[PDB]
RNA sequence: GCUACCUAAGAACAGCUAAAAGAGCACACCCGUCUAUGUAGCAAAAUAGUGGGAAGAUUUAUAGGUAGAGGCGACAAACCUA
RNA sequence: GCCUGUUUACCAAAAACAUCACCUCUAGCAUCACCAGUAUUAGAGGCACCGCCU
RNA sequence: UUAAUUUAUUAAUGCAAACACCUGCAUUAAAAAUUUCGGUUGGGGCG
């Protein structure tokens, strides 16, 4: 194994990695709706109550 | 005064022998600093009329600062020793 | 190039390792006392 | 170390004094200030910064004749040998001070403002508001300590009660009792800024030496860094 | 005496009208104290009519001990608050002369040591928005670090936009909205971003209308919902 | 007593060219670019040639100072008795 | 790389270090350094002579 | 060094203590100090 490397990847957390994937894909998919979808996803979730 | 206490108990030395101390017996915890104790008062017997305290021969509890800085240095008061109390008692009964 | 670090001068010798300088401090006095205890012929330099 | 300060002379004199360089070292022998060492040998001319110093067995305002205006190795400002009565003394020359000029040193706070002529020393109370001043005292009779470098000029901003507000050349205000003396005009050698050193050797002549390791703390120089709070630790250095 | 005080106030630039106004303003204040206080205020470089206005607005200043007033005035001059600078300060927050020396000193020390603001920047902050002095430590440090780390703003821009003036709740409400919307990105380690960020004037200085119309391009109702959600988030975090 | 830096008070710098020079060529002097030799060597860093500076931020004698987590450092992790 | 200079005594003399120039930050002050000085000053850091455009 | 543990020491403050100076106790910094670098697997990885 090669211990020392010229450069290592940024070591993102999985949450940020998911955000980056979503930003690069859903932005194209949704155009101007992507910011709204993004803020909704990042905000709290609305829970319904099923009796 | 700073009062301290060993963290580590010192083994008993004996009757005539002296305790043998080690590195751990030099570790202390401050049990109290007397300077932070509430102020107490000094009992004095006045010799001259002084405002708001007394006139003469009356035992008075005065703040230690006043007693040691103004009254006693200037002779306006004397220590409330048994001898002073007795002398001022004869002074009172001779009036 | 190296080896000749000693450039003798009696003034420096005496001012640095002499009797007076040795006695000038308690540490130097103890240097002298150690030499005396060991029995050195030359106590100071 | 066997360091005894050369500033041992007790009696004021005109003769230049042989001053020993320090090399930026304490009396302990260790470097305290870096970048100091060498330079041309210099002699110190004791400057009398108390402009109103009436002679012995004398008092009141007195005049003085500017014997000469000389370059001082120990200052940016050039000095003036000036003589009055039966004494001579070095003072800081003002911008237009010339040999043969007359200088007035007074302690009189006139009810009206005295006509401020460059070079003369009056109590700050006696000056018109807005006059350029130098060699200002902090206290009455303390001696000039402020506005002493070449070309520097404070401004007498305000006068109220016995207190005057001065603007130091750093554009900071200072409160001084109006009884404290100051001399009018800007200090001499006004072109000191424009001087070009030209080469490293000239600084070395001026006694400035290139010196490294100027901090002596572990790791050397360390610029201050803002320590993040726990909430911000997550974003201190976000990877790209 | 009234004669001396009247002569002095005739001097110093005060006109008879303002002199009479201040004399009436005297709330049992000795003429000596009033003269000394006005003297200190004009020493600080304040003009006669602003002095009159300030004493009208806050008569308590006349009650300050002269020693404390002088110490505070010297401290303000050292801080650079003088001449025309002190005017808007004495209007926005006329209580700086009443605040404890320790409070001012620790605020400035937080701004310099723990916030790395230059001396000139600190004077500019205390000149534009003295409410910083009222604002408690810890909260101020959090606000500054929010600007620095999470928002990626530098001291020059913070001072230029008076970011410290705005409330932390408003700052968070707008910035977090932008960030989750993706219109604002924290600068990376290199200090760069994929898209240029909106300017702080566009973020905080503007009103909610333009803020949601030009920078966020969202709906007011959405913003209200986000604000309520964020308030709940802060409550839960505490 | 080496070496790094500094203090005090000293000293040296031909000749030519140029004119008051961190100027040119180049001795003394200082250094150590390149090559060869040497590699238990003449030498625990030298020799020969070649080369850089050579009136300067120069070189250098004398005495003094700074001491080990310290000093000193035109930062090479350099030097502080191989 | 502006330059002359400095450096790894003993494998590196260099583009590295310094350097005049410039910028930034800190300091309103005296009797042991800075300094027998005082903002045209002093300390620290960066940068690199200089000059022209953005 | 945003590894762990400390702030003895200085610098600030605060509280007591003596009526500028100083002692004790806290808090925050600066400066530092002490100590550690688990194991198995993986040559062109990002575990
Ligand atoms: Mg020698
Ligand atoms: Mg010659
Ligand atoms: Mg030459
Ligand atoms: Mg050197
Ligand atoms: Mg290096
Ligand atoms: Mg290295
Ligand atoms: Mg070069
Ligand atoms: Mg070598
Ligand atoms: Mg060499
Ligand atoms: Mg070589």
């Amino acid at each position: 194994y090669k211990k020392k490397w010229a450069a290592t990847e940024p070591k993102f957390p999985a949450v940020r990695l998911a955000l980056q994937n979503f930003d690069m894909t859903y932005s194209v998919q949704f155009g101007d709706l992507w910011p709204s979808i993004r803020v909704s996803l990042l905000s709290e979730q609305k829970y319904g109550a099923l009796v | 005064t700073v009062i301290v206490e060993r963290w580590w108990k010192v083994p008993l030395a004996g009757e005539g022998r002296k305790p043998r101390l080690h590195r751990r017996h030099r570790v202390y915890k401050l049990v109290e600093d007397t300077k932070h104790r509430p102020k107490e008062n000094l009992e004095l017997i006045l010799t001259q009329s002084v405002e708001n305290v007394g006139v003469r021969g009356d035992l008075v509890s005065v703040k230690k600062s006043l007693g040691r800085n103004r009254l006693l240095p200037q002779g306006l008061a004397v220590y409330a020793s048994p001898e002073n109390k007795k002398l001022f008692e004869e002074e009172k009964l001779l009036r | 190039a190296r080896g000749n670090e000693y450039q003798p001068s009696n003034i420096k010798r005496k001012n640095k390792h002499g009797w007076v300088r040795r006695l000038s401090t308690p540490a130097g006095v103890q240097v002298i006392l150690r030499r005396m205890l060991k029995g050195r012929k030359s106590l100071s330099h | 170390a066997n360091f005894v300060s050369w500033k041992s002379r007790t009696k004021y004199t005109i003769t230049p004094v042989k001053m020993r360089k320090s090399g930026g070292r304490d009396h302990t022998g260790r470097i305290r200030v870096h970048g100091i060492g060498g330079g041309h040998k210099q002699r110190y001319r004791m400057i009398d910064f108390l402009r109103f110093r009436p002679e012995e067995t004398k008092s009141g305002p007195f005049e003085e004749k500017v014997i000469q205006v000389r370059y001082d190795p120990c200052r940016s400002a050039d000095i003036a040998l000036v003589a009055g009565g039966s004494r001579k003394r070095w003072i800081i020359a003002t911008e237009n001070m010339q040999a043969g000029d007359t200088i007035l040193n007074s302690n009189h706070i006139g009810r009206m403002a005295v006509a401020a002529r460059e070079g003369d020393a009056h109590p700050l109370g006696a000056l018109p508001v807005g006059t350029l001043i130098n060699n200002v005292e902090s206290e009455p009779g303390r001696g000039a300590q402020y506005i002493r470098a070449a070309g520097t000029c404070g401004v007498l901003l305000r006068k109220v009660n016995g207190t005057a507000i001065i603007q130091l050349p750093s554009k900071r205000q200072m409160q001084v009792l109006e009884t404290c003396v100051a001399t009018v005009g800007r200090v001499s050698n006004v072109d000191h800024n424009k001087r070009v050193i030209g080469k490293a050797g000239r600084n070395r002549w001026l006694g400035k030496r290139p010196n490294s390791g100027r901090w002596h703390r572990k790791g050397g120089w360390a610029g201050r860094k803002i320590r993040p709070l726990p909430p911000m630790k997550s974003y201190v250095k976000l990877p790209s | 005496e009234l004669e001396r005080v009247m002569s002095s106030l005739l001097d110093m630039g005060f006109s008879n009208a303002h002199i009479n106004e201040l004399l009436s303003v005297r709330r049992g204040a000795s003429l000596q104290q009033l003269l000394d206080i006005i003297s200190e205020f004009i020493l600080l470089g304040l003009n006669p009519e602003p002095v009159c206005v300030v004493l009208k607005k806050s008569p308590q200043l006349l009650k300050l001990p002269i020693m404390q007033m002088r110490k505070r005035s010297s401290y303000l001059q050292k801080l650079g608050l003088g001449e025309g600078k002190l005017k808007r300060v004495l209007y926005c927050c006329p209580e700086i002369f009443t605040m404890r020396q320790q409070d001012i000193n620790d605020t400035v020390r937080l701004l310099k040591e723990k916030c790395l603001f230059t001396v000139q920047q600190v004077t500019k902050i205390l000149h534009s928005c003295p409410s910083v002095l009222r604002e408690d430590l810890g909260q101020l440090e959090y606000k500054f670090q929010y600007a620095y780390f999470r928002m990626g703003i530098k001291h020059p821009d913070i001072v230029k936009s008076e970011y410290l003036q705005y409330s932390l709740t408003k700052i968070k409400q707008r910035h977090i909205y932008l960030e989750r919307l993706g219109r604002y990105q924290t600068p990376d380690k290199k200090g760069q971003t994929q898209i240029p960020n909106p300017l702080l004037k566009d973020i905080l200085r503007v009103s909610e209308a333009e803020f949601l119309a030009r920078t966020a391009c969202t709906s007011v109702e959405e913003f209200q919902v986000f604000k309520k959600l964020l308030a709940r988030e802060e409550e839960e975090s505490e």
